[PDB]
RNA sequence: UUAGCUAGUAGGUGGGGUAACGGCUCACCUAGGCGACGAUCCCUAGCUGGUCUGAGAGGAUGACCAGCCACACUGGAACUG
RNA sequence: UACCCGCAGAAGAAGCACCGGCUAACUCCGUGCCAGCAGCCGCGGUAAUACGGAGGGUGCAAGCGUUAAUCGGAAUUACUGGGCGUAAAGCGCACGCAGGCGGUUUGUUAAGUCAGAUGUGAAAUCCCCGGGCUCAACCUGGGAACUGCAUCUGAUACUGGC
């Protein structure tokens, strides 16, 4: 149910760049934004929006190219059913370093890449291709 | 401090025969997920203080009776 | 613990020459070297994916006179050695003192190259060298044995020897009959019918 | 094709 | 499934059963050799396989299939069983070794005789 | 009495020492506390032989140590300080 | 730069009236040695016919795949029918380590390493498929700029 | 296709004891103590370093070598130190 | 003894498995669904490369073969890494205790989590660069490693508690 709200981001916007769509909104969550964030930073959306108030909504503006999408894959590594830490070595990448991969560190969010050079370390969010 | 540890009861009848409890998050070697994982410390009570279900602070100390290593050192919180 | 036997029979299977009956006239032929390495070497073998890659070492083997139960423990040596293990095998393979003996001319076929860095008639930096497997590092420069030196034989090996392709890495003398392992053979100075990857997968199996 | 019991 | 069910109930192996139980799982067994039978095996083949039932060492008894044309087995004897089944008549699961203990080679043999137990025969 | 001796790791007829602080009781190669050193008889004229940390043994015998017969032959038979 | 091998050869039927046809399927891969590559199946009556009409298919059809220096970048896999299929890269840590039938479509693409290893089916009609399809894909790494860089 | 196990049993006090804390022992006294994170009960088994296999995660194993343990005809006991 | 120098002379030293397919490697003869082969499919009822022999060929070599046992292949218990409409597989259905999991915002905690440090994690073994027995095995120097645990000082996104 509820249980999960950030594999209801990568999934809604898995499933919007499915339906080439250009705008996916959903509920608003701190974590979410974080990641949208990143997303925006690392280029894999054009960028977030956040009209909430009451209520928050939160907004993502999906980004396109040739004959497909931007994200090639996009999937949630830990989950509330298994969480996954990493130390700084421990810390995964993807494609051979083409590709982000969201980790949480003590010091805020980061991309494998980056928490990597940051020197420190933390749960991995999931995996954007 | 020289090792403290907090835990929660388990019986207030006993007398002088307080015994306690201890959670800890722990990965499962191969599956990874989380889980709970049990220690029941039988603890030294003078004059048979903080009652059940209180949660405490305890010392491993020299032994005093047939499995029983513990002396509480602090009580926290008294309704659970 | 060498072949010993119809060694041609060998470089008809293969279909290209060894080096076995180098000696005198050298480049083969006259045997009937192709059309026959049995009774039915006038067939079309087909072979299979397996065939055109156990053939490429069962002819590397014979193209060194080296054996299976420790021709693996080479490859496997390769392996550990960082690097194309390909060109590694091979760099082993060359670096072989029966080797260094026969391709410093020291002696006609590479087999003639064993009969005496057996029979104590080699050596290195010094102590006499027996066994014909010494693994000869840099500058390590042998020397036909100061002892029976040139003899009824050995010269006439010379004589097709400096007539030959020429190795690279080798600073050969003739009278003072002493070579040197100027360096560890690159994979640019050595080849031909010969293909690392296609042996080096059979041993991934 | 099958033998020994099909 | 779910993490948490292979937490509780976890992944079970599932061990393996020596096709050849003759006991101790070891190289080959000595046995007294209860009676030397020939029989006929399935639908698709027709011969008159040649098989002894022997009383293993460990007190169990067994069927074993007896290779090579002609052998000097009987009655009593004392062969010594080893392994590998006899798909063309079942239950025979072993092979009695040939020339072990009281059993003769194959009369003759010159191809593969390591097999068939046979001593080089004039180089 | 912790016995600072030496344990036969060598090899057919090519032995190798090894001198090592230990419970006298033990056995050869049976437990100890510390290598400290080595001991080569063979080496043939070339570069090493031998290696003890002096500076080590002494803080053993400090806390009363005996040291073995075969042992002292080492200690000495490389100097001390020249 | 032909590069072109067939991978297997099967011999169906077709039951008619007065027993069975057996006709003949080929399957053949080809490709250069410097990406594009391309397979084509084909049957016919006749053997070599087939083989033959293989490598039609198998010159029409060609892929572009993006390497890099002789191996694949970012390690991937595909998938196709019953087979899955996934390959790692590295520097020819011997050269071209996967199995029959799939090995082929590495070769002729030009691919002197990566380590492989097919799962699910092997019949090599649908892994060939699989692992083509698996090349595909993969995306562009020195001209990541698609969708990287922005 | 083992679900319940335990009275010196669980704790206290107090004598005795031990090299030492201790139910170790005894006396009295509270009535407890362990258990489905699997006690109890069966079957099996010397434990670790490691060994074999594997791309690895693992699977298997623990002869030789070294650490710890245990036994020395079967069972029991103390003496000497 | 190790080792070194002569003496003599190719003298004194090769076998085993395999050849229808997987699987590298062919024929003749005999034989006749007999005799027998076989790890799986499957060979033999007259012209059999699958039986026995011979020739030949193939692969290993002081060994080769077979049987036995373990891991692999077996993503064939699937954590990495599988599945269930018909292939084996969703409890006949529902309520619900333990347990697993849990929306959102702030503060706080710092347990989980995370980084630095310090103890420790015997030696040997494996591993990396050297050394020594003629080489190698074997022996050995140094180093990495021993992915772990405990203590302390930090971190605070996420997770847990308040």
């Amino acid at each position: 149910s509820m249980q999960d709200p950030i594999a209801d981001m990568l999934t809604r916007i898995r499933n919007g760049q499915a339906a080439n769509k250009a705008a996916v909104t959903m509920p608003s969550s701190k974590l979410k934004v974080a990641i949208a964030n990143v997303l925006k930073e690392e280029g894999f959306i054009e960028d977030f929006k956040v009209e909430g108030d009451t209520k928050p909504e939160l907004e993502l503006t999906l980004k396109y190219f040739q004959g497909k999408a931007v994200v090639e894959s996009i999937q949630r590594v830990s989950r509330p059913g298994l969480r996954i830490y990493k130390r700084k070595d421990e810390l995964p990448k993807v494609m051979a370093g083409l590709g982000i991969a969201v980790v949480s560190t003590s010091k805020g969010v980061m991309t494998d890449r980056a928490a990597r050079q940051a020197g420190l370390g933390g749960e991995i969010i999931c995996y954007v291709a | 401090k020289i090792r403290t540890l907090q835990g929660r009861v388990v019986s207030d009848k006993m007398e002088k025969s307080i015994v306690v409890a201890i959670e800890r998050f722990v990965k499962h070697p191969i599956y990874g997920k989380f889980i709970k994982r049990t220690t029941k410390l039988h603890v030294h009570d003078e004059n048979n203080e903080c009652g059940i279900g209180d949660v405490v602070e305890i010392r491993e100390c020299r032994p005093l009776s047939k499995t029983k290593s513990w002396t509480l050192v602090r009580v926290v919180e008294k309704a659970v | 613990a060498r072949y010993l036997g119809p060694k041609l029979k060998l470089s008809r299977r293969e279909g290209t020459d060894l080096f076995l009956k180098s000696g005198v006239r050298a480049i083969d032929t006259k045997c009937k070297i192709e059309q026959a390495p049995g009774q039915h070497g006038a067939r079309k073998p087909r072979l299979s994916d397996y065939g055109v890659q156990l053939r490429e070492k069962q002819k590397v083997r014979r193209i060194y006179g080296v054996l299976e139960r420790q021709f693996r423990n080479y490859y496997k040596e390769a392996a550990r050695l960082k690097g194309n293990t390909g060109e590694n095998l091979l760099a082993l393979l060359e670096g072989r003192l029966d080797n260094v003996v026969y391709r410093m001319g020291f002696g006609a076929t590479r087999a003639e190259a064993r009969q005496l860095v057996s029979h104590k008639a080699i050596m290195v930096n010094g102590r006499v060298v027996n066994i014909a497997s010494y693994q000869v590092s840099p500058n390590d420069v042998v020397s036909i044995r100061e002892k029976a030196k040139k003899q009824s034989r050995v010269k006439a090996a010379l004589e097709l020897a400096e007539q030959r392709e020429k190795p690279t890495w080798l600073e050969v003398d003739a009278g003072k009959m002493e070579g040197t392992f100027k360096r560890k053979p690159e994979r640019s100075d050595l080849s031909a019918d010969i293909n690392e990857h296609l042996i080096v997968e059979l041993y991934s199996k | 094709k099958a033998s020994s019991x099909a | 499934a779910t993490v948490n069910q292979l937490v509780r109930k976890p992944r079970a192996r599932k061990v393996a059963k020596s096709n050849v139980p003759a006991l101790e799982a070891c190289p080959q067994k000595r046995g007294v050799c209860t009676r030397v039978y020939t029989t006929t095996p399935k639908k698709p083949n027709s011969a008159l396989r040649k098989v002894c039932r022997v009383r293993l060492t460990n007190g169990f008894e067994v069927t074993s299939y007896i290779g090579g044309e002609g052998h000097n087995l009987q009655e009593h004897s004392v062969i010594l069983i080893r392994g590998g089944r006899v798909k063309d008549l079942p239950g025979v699961r072993y092979h009695t070794v040939r020339g072990a203990l009281d059993c003769s080679g194959v009369k003759d043999r010159k191809q593969a005789r390591s097999k068939y137990g046979v001593k080089r025969p004039k180089a | 009495m912790v016995t600072i001796r030496l344990a036969r790791h060598g090899a057919k007829k090519r032995p190798f020492y090894q001198v090592v602080v230990a419970d006298s009781r033990n056995a050869r190669n049976g437990r100890f506390i510390e290598r400290v050193g080595f001991f080569n008889p063979i080496a043939s004229e070339k570069e090493e032989g031998t290696r003890l940390d002096l500076d080590r043994i002494a803080h053993w015998v400090g806390q009363g140590a005996t040291i073995s017969d075969r042992v002292a032959a080492l200690i000495k038979e490389v100097n001390k300080a020249a | 730069e032909l590069q072109e091998k067939l991978i297997a050869v099967n011999r169906v039927s077709k039951t008619v009236k007065g027993g069975r046809i057996f006709s003949f399927t080929a399957l053949t891969v080809v490709g250069d040695g410097n990406g594009r590559v391309g397979f084509g199946y084909g049957k016919a009556r006749e053997v070599p016919a087939a083989i033959q009409k293989a490598m039609e298919k198998a010159r029409r059809n060609m892929i572009n795949v993006a390497l890099n220096n002789g191996t694949l970048q970012h390690p991937v896999k595909g998938v196709h029918t019953g087979s899955r299929v996934f390959m790692q890269p590295a520097s020819e840590g011997t050269g071209i380590i996967a199995g029959g039938a799939m090995r082929a479509v590495l070769e002729v693409a030009g691919v002197h390493n990566v380590l492989a290893k097919a799962y699910g089916s092997t019949n090599p009609i649908n892994v060939v498929r699989a692992t083509i399809d698996g090349l595909e894909n993969m995306n562009s790494p020195e001209m990541v700029a698609a969708k990287r860089g922005k």
